[PDB]
């Protein structure tokens, strides 16, 4: 009864600090999806000015 | 670049995220065999 105790002590400890280190992890991964969101503007805005800058070239052709 | 980069690697993350989730119900699993017994 003591060696399953252990057993019940062992994996509760690892059960529940699992828990704690699964939604940590997932609850960064929901402010890291929603950033996806922030990268899609991110390379919206990153390839506007470089379309800007070959802008800024091009209407020098004119 | 950074855009694709980082998300693919979120996802992978959030792959993990299932494989922890798999593990702890089956701690569970593994606790209400140590219960029975």
């Amino acid at each position: 009864i003591d060696e399953l105790t252990t057993r019940k002590c062992s994996v509760d400890a690892r059960l529940q600090a699992e828990n704690e280190r699964a939604e940590r992890q997932d609850r960064g991964l929901k402010e890291a999806e929603t950033t996806y969101a922030k990268l899609v503007e991110s390379q919206k805005t990153l390839v506007d000015f470089v379309r800007k800058e070959y802008e800024d070239t091009k209407h020098q052709k004119y | 670049g950074s855009f694709d980069e980082i998300s693919q690697y979120i996802q992978e993350l959030e792959e993990e995220r299932r494989l922890t989730e798999s593990s702890i119900r089956k701690m569970e699993k593994e606790k209400s065999d140590l219960n029975e017994k």
